[PDB]
RNA sequence: GACGGAGCCAGCGAGUCUAACCUUGGCCGAGAGGUCUUGGUAAUCUUGUGAAACUCCGUCGUGCUGGGGAUAGAGCAUUGUAAUUAUUGCUCUUCAACGAGGAAUUCCUAGUAAGCGCAAGUCAUCAGCUUGCGUUGAUUACGUCCCUGCCCUUUGUACACAC
RNA sequence: UUAAUUGCGAUAACGAACGAGACCUUAACCUACUAAAUAGUGGUGCUAGCAUUUGCUGGUUAUCCACUUCUUAGAGGGACUA
């Protein structure tokens, strides 16, 4: 809001950042991603 | 023995016992000019003892230079007459 | 209500019974510093003398003070009723004493001098420098001295 | 026979009677007036009813309370319910309705405890502490 | 309108009373006065030491007044009090016994209160009216 | 030493290692449309006041 | 307004304490406009109450005590320490001096001055230990009005009881030091001290 | 706030037979207590258990002081066959540390904490303890899982007297 | 969701049991019942004092009369988050 009300050229986009990030099994673990799951749910291959 | 403590000692002021004519017409000038008077007051001002405060509260009030307004036992309130 | 403005005849720390008893401060609780003498007994003299209590004990005369250090050193005479006297039935003459300054230490001296050459218990027992009343030394009295 | 009532004032332990007859406006507290209650404070505690309804009310009736039980604060606390319970009660046999009503109004306007007692009751005590809920205190070691 | 001793404070007739007694000098003292402590649990005898059997009598007559009959025992629970014992925890110990029996012994002789039945001291007619009086003029004083 | 005074309008919960701070979402009473966040000690309410002695940050909100 | 008569005698001191306008000790609870907002619903006035004594039950919901007349928050504040601990009536007795004396210094409504203090000694900002575990921080936040209130009583109280502790001051008039000092600003009050290093605090760990 | 005077309010409970309990009232005693009687086998009598903190008037006046009251001396009483290493109570005198407590640590969310005393238990006597009772009556959360632990689920384990 | 394997419910499980809860005691309400000199209150007799103009404060066991708000209980009601 602040940065459209300051902002000449209306319209405009407010672009995005765009990065791949990769993450080593322990750095995922820790960072509260593919956490732990069940023996039966370790087979679940998809995402929410 | 260790006492854990720091003991600093004070000052130890030597408010007065008996008044003289210095203190006591030194009391008669100065009660007035003061709003609130009182027993801690006569000791913080005029170095008088609380007993010689007490006695000279009840005089100056039988005078007529304060006047009371609330004269509860431990707590006594006066201010200046005018 | 009471201003009297005062002439200059007071004074600070007096003299008597070989005790510098402090000026500035009632007589009652002045005297006390004399041993021997507590509130009860100054009260008490202080009253018999008729001195006023409202007084401090540096506002008072020579005769005043006479009279009261008379009235301790033999206070019987002044119908005092002989229980207020802490040595009464002494040990050796059965009459009632009242010990003073100096005379209370003296006299309990000769006390413990009398249990230990006894071989009392009391007195073996003061000897070591141990509680005498019964107490439990087993928690207390560490650092006695 | 007078017109004539009686109601109670309580607290954790005291009990206020207090008879309320029609009279000529007397005030009394087990033998005496309502000026000697004896905190000096609770005094204008108790004056509450009186100085919220106007002395008018009080005019034409005699109020005389007995108090016993507890303490000095509960005391006065009973006899201020007491009081304004009887005073109700009264212009709501002999008065009509709507008096009580304001009355009543005015009452729990300022306080709900001149009308109602206060349900709070001592917590019994337990073993294993001085109190209640306190316990004694744990050593370890 | 009539008056009586439930209309007045109980400080201002006990020291009214005190003072009628302490001006007209006839009651009593017994003479072990300005000697006594008036309890086992206090610690000094009375301050004011000019009187004070005077208070205690009047005291004990607005008592009297008030209640049907008394003793030497509910006296002295009443003016004891707690009793420093030094470490130990404070408790209640009741007053001096004799101080309160001459008490009501010379309020008898001065016709005060009498004995009565069921035991104990009660309040005469004399002495109500007395005591009425007194009340009286300890209103009045404050025109 | 200018302040600023902030209504609060929705409590969102709890923060803190021991629960003794708040989060809530208070919008501006004068330069109103404008709805921050911030953190928040005591106990709180919504139509609460809040004196802001620094207005420009907002708390990292947990959600 | 008439004096109205009855068979006990009932004073006109009370009889117009009472009926022209209910008033406190002897003290109005008019004329009590609360100087900064945000304090507004959380300070207690125009509730009018003769003591400060009343036997409520404010602890067993949230925010009831908002509700509970401040005067009566002070006095239960007065009475701590131990020895103190119950004794309200010496509480309301210390606070009826007070007013008694903040009359006749400060001739200001005393009811006025007690909540010019409150209002000017409530710190606004405060710090707080905030953390994820081993990297914790003292964090500094916002401060809640009825918190403000809470501390702004502990600190004038606290600062009145060290004042008159082993002086021969009263409480009443310490209590009347601080009251006055905190209303005004000085920087000589326990209170207003804290305030200040609290708040300075509160900055330097932004 | 200590002291001295006045004011002056509770509740839970116990109590004598082949016995000697709770004791009013009167008298004596500074006091403790003693003595002559009395009531009660108890909602009736002790006991309104006239408790204490509390309030009001005064004394004191920031002084290890009239704060505090251990440690000691002497005497008077009571319980008990017997108190001597004091059973306890009372009187006078002596009047020590202690100037709010370091590293640490306990209890507690409303008539609760805390302060205040009272009854009963043990008991011939001996409360600073406990079990309950009531009197005065705050502050501060009404939340979190950071410490200390508990519960359920998933997960790993080379553990099974089981971190 | 609950203080609660307490419930909603979902469901290779169905139907049960124990515990929890329900239960019992106690504290709080009843100017509605039963009543009661071993608890009270009011009035009327006798009586003390002050006022006196009716009144105010009290005492009074064999003065009785009446009642049960306070007190005691027994049977019941009441809250079940209405
Ligand atoms: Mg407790
Ligand atoms: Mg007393
Ligand atoms: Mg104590
Ligand atoms: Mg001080
Ligand atoms: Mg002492
Ligand atoms: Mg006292
Ligand atoms: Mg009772
Ligand atoms: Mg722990
Ligand atoms: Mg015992
Ligand atoms: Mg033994
Ligand atoms: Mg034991
Ligand atoms: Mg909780
Ligand atoms: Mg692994
Ligand atoms: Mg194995
Ligand atoms: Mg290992
Ligand atoms: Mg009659």
């Amino acid at each position: 809001r602040d940065l459209s009300e300051a902002s000449v050229y209306p319209e405009y986009a407010l672009p995005k950042t765009y990065n791949k990030l990769h993450y080593c099994v322990s750095c995922a673990i820790h960072a509260r991603i593919v956490r732990v799951r069940s023996r039966e749910d370790r087979k679940n291959r998809a995402p929410p | 023995k260790k006492k854990w403590s720091k003991k600093s000692m004070k000052d130890r002021a030597q408010h007065a016992v008996i008044l003289d004519q210095e203190k006591y017409d030194r009391i008669l000038k100065e009660v007035p000019t003061y709003r609130y008077v009182s027993v801690s007051v006569l000791v913080d001002r005029l170095k008088i003892g609380g007993s010689l405060a007490r006695i000279a509260l009840r005089h100056l009030e039988k005078e007529g230079i304060i006047k009371p307004i609330s004269k509860h036992s431990k707590q006594a309130i006066y201010t200046r007459a005018t | 209500s009471l201003v009297v403005q005062e002439q200059g005849s007071f004074q600070h720390i007096l003299r008597l019974l070989n005790t510098n008893v402090d000026g500035n401060i009632k007589i009652v609780y002045a005297l006390t510093t004399i041993k021997g003498v507590g509130r009860r007994y100054s009260n008490l003299v202080c009253k018999k003398a008729d001195v006023d209590l409202h007084k401090r004990a540096g506002e008072l005369t020579q005769e005043e003070l006479e009279r009261i250090v008379q009235i301790m050193q033999n206070p019987t005479h002044y119908k005092i009723p002989a229980w207020f006297l802490n040595r009464q039935n002494d040990i050796t003459d059965g009459k009632d004493y009242h010990t003073l300054a100096n005379n209370v230490e003296s006299k309990l001296r000769d006390d413990l001098e009398r249990l230990k050459k006894i071989r009392a218990h009391r007195g073996i027992r003061h000897f070591w420098g141990l509680r005498v009343r019964g107490q439990h030394t087993k928690t207390t009295g560490r650092r006695r001295a | 026979a007078v017109p004539s009532v009686q109601t109670f004032g309580k607290k954790k332990s005291a009990t206020a009677v207090a008879h309320v007859k029609a009279g000529k406006g007397l005030i009394k507290v087990n033998g005496s007036p309502i000026t000697l209650v004896e905190p000096e404070i609770l005094r204008f505690k108790v004056y509450e009813p009186l100085l919220l309804v106007g002395l008018d009310k009080f005019s034409n009736i005699d109020i005389r309370v007995r108090v016993t039980g507890g303490g000095h604060v509960s005391q006065v606390y009973a006899i201020r319910q007491a009081i304004a319970k009887g005073l109700v009660a009264y212009h709501q046999k002999y008065v009509d309705e709507q008096s009580k009503n304001e009355l009543k109004k005015a009452f729990t306007s300022y306080d709900r405890t001149l009308l109602i007692a206060d349900s709070r009751r001592p917590e019994p005590k337990k073993f294993g502490g001085k109190g209640a809920r306190s316990r004694f205190q744990k050593s370890y070691r | 309108p009539g008056v009586s001793v439930r209309d007045v404070a109980a400080q201002d007739f006990i020291n009214a009373y005190a003072s009628f007694l302490q001006r007209q000098g006839k009651l009593e003292v017994p003479g072990y006065v300005d000697i006594v402590k008036t309890s086992s649990g206090n610690e000094m005898p009375p301050q004011d030491a000019e009187g004070w059997f005077y208070k205690r009598a009047a005291s004990v007559a607005r008592h009297i007044y008030m209640r049907k009959q008394v003793g030497v025992g509910k006296l002295n629970k009443l003016y004891g009090g707690a009793k420093s014992r030094g470490v130990r925890p404070y408790k209640h110990i009741d007053a001096s016994g004799s101080i309160n029996r001459k008490v009501l012994q010379a309020l008898e002789k001065i016709g005060i209160v009498e004995i009565s039945p069921k035991g104990g001291r009660r309040i005469s007619e004399n002495g109500q009216r007395d005591l009425d009086r007194i009340a009286a003029q300890t209103l009045e004083e404050d025109e | 030493t200018p302040v600023t005074l902030a209504k609060v309008i929705k409590v969102l919960g709890r923060t803190g290692s021991r629960g003794g701070v708040t989060q809530v979402r208070v919008e501006f009473l004068e330069d109103t449309s404008r709805t921050i966040v911030r953190n928040v000690k005591g106990p709180v309410r919504e139509n609460d006041i809040l004196v802001l002695m620094e207005s420009e940050r907002e708390a990292r909100r947990l959600r | 307004f008439t004096p109205v008569v009855l068979a006990t005698p009932i004073p006109e001191e009370v009889q117009q304490a009472q009926t022209e306008i209910k008033l406190f000790n002897k003290w109005s609870f008019e004329e009590v406009e609360v100087k900064d907002a945000s304090l507004v619903d959380y300070v207690q006035v125009r509730q009018p109450i003769f003591v400060a004594h009343t036997a409520g039950r404010y602890a067993n919901k949230r925010f009831r005590k908002a509700q509970c007349p401040i005067i009566e928050r002070l006095t239960n504040s007065l009475m701590m320490n131990g020895r103190n601990n119950g004794k309200k009536l010496k509480a309301v007795r210390i606070i009826k001096h007070t007013l008694d004396i903040i009359n006749v210094l400060t001739d200001q409504n005393p009811i006025q001055v007690v909540v010019d203090a409150i209002t000017n000694t409530g710190p606004r900002e405060d710090t707080t230990r905030v953390g994820g575990g081993g990297a914790a921080r003292r964090q500094a936040v916002d401060v809640s009005p009825l918190r403000r209130v809470n501390q702004a009583i502990a600190l004038l109280t606290i600062g009145a009881r060290e004042a008159a502790f082993r002086n021969i001051k009263t409480i009443a008039e310490t209590l009347a030091e601080e009251l006055i000092n905190a209303a005004k600003g000085s920087s000589t009050s326990y209170a207003i001290k804290k305030k200040d290093e609290l708040e300075r605090v509160a900055k330097s760990n932004r």
